[PDB]
């Protein structure tokens, strides 16, 4: 993860730099080959399904199940912290003009504050306080007379273990007290991991002792740490099973409970114990290492005959242990984890070049991508994966069609399985957001992608599971709507108008063009240039002319009729998958999804006339669906707000179908009420909803002048035989009858 | 903020996009009313 | 789930008869059918996806997201318990020899234990205790002198919501101090859902207005619940995705337990209520119909030409409020998951029958269990589900054949996509824990299942994926490894030689 | 305990029944042998 900023100035480089393209294509194949070997360590790795398992259901840090601990991973930048002295006093020892002071270990200090001086550290570990020579001065600083506060800036961090500050110029020996004043000490410090210095030959010793110690703690921890695994992965079984146990933080199950205490109870602190024997370990072996390459130094420039030999800058560096402790392990999770994210960002800079694209798209980036990285890792870096496939294909036919048949083919593939298995349809919600994604970035291959939403589409339209219309029908419904209802201009000719308006075709009033079954086969004689060439554009009078007009359309369909593709009729069929979505139970998007699509759907009276036809055909299912439909009536009482459509309705013979379902499903509560005595808290809906049309059909002054003599008897017997209800009585039923005993006395005047 | 990589439209381009969006919305509109006609 | 008992004794005894096999072939007709049938309820459920998604990540009791609430369902058996008279007092008043008590309910007591009489009660609410004709006697006792423990056992248990205590034969009349005796109580009693009796027509009017106020409350209260859908759809949808979060109880992931506190924490106490406004308008409903049925019975006696029409017993029960409060929801998934319960325990018998094994394998059995049942309901009915698919191939060369089929087309279908999904290979451990139960058992078809075993293995033996190694090539290698290592023997003869 | 449901071997078929099964180890032994053979 240290490598952002390399990354980031290469793919700034490789992008603004003009090269050739066996540059561009050797480039490419670097970066491709790094990603699919890091793909390949990953799906391989011992631990990725404890992992994988895992990341679904607890919230961890790090990977505590790693045999070879990391450098890289467990060395994070501490941040300098302001910590006084008495919290990290241990002994302290005072003089006439002395103090010393221990520290409970180790601390890397930078600026030392004092409010109301010479200053000597050394980092060798005594038991005494009391027990010139092992002390090193790190700072002089005088004060002017009556100073309150003093800064002590030192330029290099100290890594010290014991301080002592000594009164050069202007205390009890036994208590400490002063009368003079008294002084407070403030550190700007961090704990770090470091060794007392070996000077001699004993020292070395104790320092070979105290690493062979400390190698026998870690092997003895990092026992513990992985006798761990065989439990993790046997909760790991009993959680996948899933089976219902029967008993708010303590109702989730007691497997997954189990699961975090131990990971992250005592994997993690066992991790956190091993990382710190392993720096331990490390700061030993650097001091060890360091000292004796300063006594064979030595040794060997005692001898004359043999010259010393000079290294350049860069061997120096790579010589001395300057150059150790920067470097990750071989078989380490994270560490594979972030060169993937590295590749996905790298990749990403690079393919807003479009030859570089299409080298890439040519070298098979896609399927691995989608294989692979779509459903790993974090959540953004899972949208960056998505935006990156989504950007590999902006213009390319070739891609989007492969894309294409990636995700039909998996859709499918899950689909025919469903019925045996609801995960399938449950694992499809990347595919999913991977076509939306690509959809709604507008460009010159939209027809594919809207090709292959419809063919789902229709595929999964006539499912009645309910995770196949909450993880399919509903995303294709949704695409299908921004499609359809696309955002309001923004221009300033074109702010006020509506989407009806800037159309550059007029379609027919009685014809269809387009061709849904010939254009999900591919038939170039019915794409969507081909559709638009058959439309009129939209043109920028005598009562002659008018009549010119008329018969030159007249006549010149009927030529285009006796010479026929022939277009389609607009007679919509009573029987369809609309019926089917409109009134889905599974979920309350789908059927607001339809309902803006066919409102929509609805503009030129031509169509209204059909969708109001269909939405008519549709009244007898609010019964069965009671609170199911009230989308869909509030989609049909808003598209008959117009007095003309009302009357038009009417002229087609409306009320006898409404009276007629009033009084038959009245007789269907009159016959529940005789027998039985359960409860429905959706009782009376349908019935309060039709009654609510017919006083809506019948409020307009001509239908009530015209049907008052074929109505009033059906109104009279519905009021009577509800008033006989006695005991299956709702507020539903009362509001029922009184509007039904109001439409009878405004009926009954005249 | 300093990542170089992080930092990666006129009025008649607009006007033909927005025309473009009514096209195939239309479009979209007959195609899925072809799917409901009667068989 | 009331019905354990009846299917208990109708497989019994359709195994004890001996019948024909025309008859035989009915009775696996039926019992598969209704098996079938609440398969496809339980799968195209409106609630199907969210029960079967929480069952596997939360603890719960009901199913809490129901539309028509269910009478078996929220109707449990609850038992009698010992109560003191203190904790459920709220008003009292003591006089020179009785003693009034109204308790905060209605109450089933049946029998009052008393430390150291007439007993009366009623069930009519009031406002005031200070508020004989409106009381119904209980029991009288006698005492011998110097007892000091009474248990008053009532035969019947009474349903009260004032008592009142009267002292025969042989206290303060403002306090209710008593010098002689300190007198303590305790009932043998538990709460109960029941309402004022109607004697007249202002009582019909009151009923009236308070079945109104409740199916209003009733109504206020199911729109409240129902509310709460699509919240839950959209933490499931934000749970599927499963992707990792950074920050030991608090450790899980944050939309579990918002999963956990939104079903378990406010749908259950939602329900709670409904299910309790639902049990008062039931009560008070059946209170309103047998008035009316007593005064329409009573208008129709007065007449004289018409005679009174005979009823034989079961036309009185029917007709009656008797059998009223015992049919459950028609789209209930609770009731639906017993009825499955109840078919796979029924077949679990039927199948120890050869002649009705062979005949429940030609209906189509196998398949249907391992589409549907496999995988569906809590761990002991899928075990059972297990044991009932290996009983029906117990010598059937075919069947064996058949199941063997189904589960190496299932393993080798998820692994072909293995590479892109670890899931597929995570989704197995059905498929062999049935082919390990299968091959466990010795029979006379162990040489097919070991093929299948087998097969598998040399299929998934070269695989470095850590998943496919855990859940496909260990199992095989258990059950090799269980194969040529049989159990030490237990005869006699060869107590001590080895394999 | 009160459910009838829940209530549903010699000694000679007992040793050949463990005959058989060591019959069978070896019968799976030859045949797992049989896949360690070099092509
Ligand atoms: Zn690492
Ligand atoms: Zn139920």
């Amino acid at each position: 993860r240290k490598a952002a900023q390399f990354v980031d100035l290469l793919g700034y480089f490789s992008l603004k730099t003009p090269q050739t393209e066996k540059k561009l294509k050797e480039y490419s194949q670097k970066a491709v080959e790094i990603l699919r070997t890091q793909n390949h360590i990953l799906t391989n790795h011992p631990n990725s399904n404890i992992y994988n398992t895992l990341s679904g259901l607890v919230e961890f840090d790090g990977y505590y199940l790693e045999s070879d601990p990391c450098l890289v991973c467990n060395n994070p930048e501490v941040p300098f912290c302001y910590i006084k002295l008495s919290s990290i006093k241990v002994d302290t020892r005072y003089t006439t003009t002395q103090q010393v002071v221990k520290l409970i270990g180790s601390h890397t200090i930078s600026k030392v504050t004092v409010k109301i001086i010479n200053l000597y550290y050394n980092n060798r570990t005594v038991q005494a306080i009391v027990e010139p020579a092992r002390w090193h001065k790190a700072k002089k600083v005088q004060l002017t007379p009556g100073q309150t506060e003093v800064k002590i800036d030192l330029p290099l961090p100290i890594v010290a273990s014991n301080l002592m500050i000594e009164f050069a110029d202007f205390l009890c020996n036994a208590c400490g007290f002063c009368k003079y004043a008294r002084f407070d000490f403030m550190l700007y410090a961090k704990p770090c991991c470091a060794v007392d210095p070996i000077e001699n030959e004993e020292d070395r010793k104790k320092a070979v002792s105290n690493i062979n110690t400390l190698l026998d703690k870690a092997d003895r921890v990092y026992h513990q740490l992985m006798g761990h695994r065989p439990q993790l992965e046997n909760l790991l079984c009993k959680v996948n099973e899933a089976a219902p146990e029967k008993p708010t933080s303590a109702s989730v199950n007691r497997y997954i409970l189990q699961l975090a205490q131990e990971y992250c109870g005592d994997c993690k602190n066992s991790f956190d114990e091993l990382s710190k024997i392993i720096q331990k370990v490390f700061a030993s072996r650097k001091e060890l290492l360091e000292y004796d390459l300063q006594q064979r130094e030595a040794a060997t420039k005692s001898s004359r005959t043999s010259v010393q030999p000079t290294f350049t800058a860069s061997q120096y560096r790579a010589l001395s242990v300057l150059g150790c402790g920067h470097t990750s392990s071989t078989k380490c999770y994270g560490c594979a984890s972030a060169v993937t994210e590295h590749c996905i960002t790298l990749l990403r800079a690079l393919a807003t070049n479009p030859a570089l694209r299409h080298i890439l798209v040519s070298q098979g980036l896609i399927r691995e991508l989608f294989d692979y990285n779509l459903r790993r890792g974090a959540a953004a870096m899972r949208e960056e994966v998505r935006q990156l496939m989504c950007l590999l294909t902006r213009d390319n036919p070739e891609a989007t069609q492969q894309m294409n048949d990636l995700i039909i083919g998996k859709v499918s593939t899950a689909l025919k399985g469903h019925w045996a298995n609801p995960d399938l349809a449950s694992s499809l919600q990347y595919e999913m957001l991977l076509l939306t994604d690509s959809i709604s970035k507008e460009d010159s291959c939209w027809e594919l992608r809207l090709r292959c939403a419809l063919s789902l589409f229709l595929m999964a339209v006539n499912i009645k599971t309910p995770v196949v219309v909450e993880n399919i029908t509903l995303m294709c419904l949704r695409i299908l709507q921004k499609l359809i209802k696309p955002p309001a201009p923004t221009s300033k000719k074109n702010k006020d108008v509506p989407v009806e308006a800037l159309t550059t075709v007029k379609p027919y009033c009685n014809e269809i063009h387009a061709q849904a079954q010939l254009w999900l086969k591919r038939d170039p004689k019915a794409s969507y240039d081909a559709w638009k060439k058959c439309l009129p554009i939209r043109g920028i009078p005598s009562k002659s002319e008018l009549r010119h007009l008329y018969l030159t359309e007249k006549y010149v369909w009927r030529w285009k009729q006796f010479l026929s593709t022939s277009p389609l009729d607009l007679k919509l069929g009573h029987n369809n998958w609309l019926r089917q979505v409109l009134f889905t139970p599974a979920t309350q998007a789908a059927r607001q999804a339809a309902c803006t699509i066919v409102e929509a759907l609805a503009t030129i009276p031509s169509r209204k006339q059909q969708v109001l036809d269909l939405l008519t055909s549709y009244l007898d299912e609010l019964s069965i669906a009671g609170e199911c439909a009230a989308e869909y009536l509030a989609l049909y009482q808003k598209l008959i707000t117009s007095a003309h459509w009302k009357v038009y309705l009417a002229a087609r013979g409306v009320l006898p179908y409404v009276g007629n379902l009033i009084t038959k499903e009245i007789a269907r509560l009159l016959a529940l009420e005789e027998a039985t005595l359960s409860t429905d808290l959706q009782q009376g809906y349908a019935l309060k909803s039709l009654t609510g049309l017919l006083s809506s059909f019948v409020e307009v002054e001509s239908i009530k002048r015209h049907f008052k003599s074929r109505l009033v008897g059906t109104v009279l017997n519905g009021y009577l035989c509800l008033r006989k209800l006695v005991v299956q009585r709702t507020k539903l039923i009362d509001e029922t009858q009184d509007m039904l005993l109001e439409m009878l006395e405004d009926m009954t005047t005249g | 903020s300093q990542f170089l990589l992080t930092r990666l439209m006129s009025e008649t381009e607009r006007q033909s996009m927005e025309s473009e969006r009514a096209d195939r919305s239309l479009f979209v509109q007959e195609l899925l009313l072809s799917t409901l006609v009667r068989e």
